[PDB]
């Protein structure tokens, strides 16, 4: 219902941007990860990610907030099976909030209840927001990290460290998080270029200690367009304020 | 085109991808019987934190079924039960979901 048409006047419109490296899991924004075992829940957890990081830039307040309140109470999204990441902050706007993760739990692929009176605190949002498909390192500092989504794959999942310069999936078919940028200095066998090689870090809704804790870096640019895997492409932002 | 969940109908494999009859030692607690290899027709897959694919079985008096035939991460390597079984369908109650 808001986009970016006014958004940047508040943080960078009138400024400038290093197009080369910025981790908001070094700045106090990013949450601990969380796991969803066996039961579609990405969309509902990076939901609650971007929202936990939203309140931790701000007053600093490392609140978690739950999952499968967002897979029993996901009135014009689907549920623990599947379902979009921009109609659950809606009805988030509409519902009033949601319950932490010890006031309300999260059981994976497990039937589960909902109720929106297990919790006496106000956790919720005011707007939401698009980024444009390239956008994703320009809109992931000043304004905060996006629920973007990745093409999911046995390639994509390889969790060893390193930049994922390899295929993908044949559909978007996982929600994860925008967390940062970067660069890297490896060399050329043949005449040892320092190979300029830029990333995004991307975490995983999966919670595992997939890889680098949770967050496969996948080969990007200085600018953001080449995007393997479909890096971006439904990307999403909450806003408290 | 939605983010780790509902798939399209999925047609078949070729000669190796034997997930359709892993069935034999995992039918074994409650849907026991004679009904062991059961035959699988159509598939699907899902997405969660790690693979969850799907299969639509036959079983009993040739009667169809789904099968919530779930894998997973490569903590060991390869693993996958049952998370679910339903035995009251039919070819035509393919593989809907949930
Ligand atoms: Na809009
Ligand atoms: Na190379
Ligand atoms: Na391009
Ligand atoms: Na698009
Ligand atoms: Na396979
Ligand atoms: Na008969
Ligand atoms: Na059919």
């Amino acid at each position: 219902q808001m986009n970016y048409e006014e958004v940047i006047k508040k943080y960078k419109g009138n400024e400038n941007f290093d197009h080369a490296a910025y981790d908001w899991r070094l700045h106090s924004g990013v949450t601990p990860v969380k796991d969803q075992k066996n039961c579609g829940s990405c969309w509902a957890f990076s939901s609650i990610g971007s929202v936990e990081s939203q309140y931790a830039i701000r007053k600093n307040k490392l609140i978690t907030l739950s999952e499968q309140e967002l897979v029993d109470c996901s009135f014009k999204n689907y549920g623990c099976n599947g379902g979009l990441i921009n109609n659950a902050f809606e009805d988030m706007i509409e519902l009033g909030g949601i319950c932490t993760d010890d006031d309300y739990p999260y059981v994976s692929d497990a039937p589960n209840l909902c109720n929106i009176d297990r919790c006496t605190e106000k956790y919720g949002i005011k707007n939401y927001l698009s980024v444009p498909d390239n956008k994703l390192k320009e809109a992931l500092r000043f304004l905060g990290p996006i629920s973007i989504s990745v093409a999911v794959s046995d390639d994509f999942a390889f969790y060893k460290e390193g930049i994922f310069d390899g295929e993908c999936g044949d559909q978007l078919n996982h929600a994860v998080m925008l967390v940062g940028f970067g660069m890297k200095e490896i060399v050329n066998p043949l005449t040892k270029k320092g190979e300029k090689h830029y990333y995004y870090i991307i975490k995983n809704s999966w919670g595992q200690q997939w890889g680098e804790r949770g967050f496969i870096n996948i080969e990007t640019d200085e600018s953001g367009l080449m995007r393997k895997c479909g890096l971006g492409t439904d990307a999403f932002i909450p806003l408290i304020e | 085109m939605i983010p780790g969940g509902l798939s399209e109908a999925k047609p078949a494999t070729p000669e190796i991808q034997e997930i359709v009859d892993k069935v034999k030692p995992q039918l074994e607690e409650k849907t026991n019987e004679t009904y062991g290899k059961l035959e699988a027709v159509q598939y699907k897959t899902q997405v969660v934190a790690g693979t969850n694919y799907y299969i639509k079985v036959r079983a009993g008096d040739n009667k169809y079924m789904h099968l919530k035939v779930f894998k997973s991460l490569p903590g060991q390597n390869e693993d996958l039960v049952l998370t679910g079984y339903q035995v009251d369908k039919n070819k035509d109650d393919e593989l809907t979901g949930f």
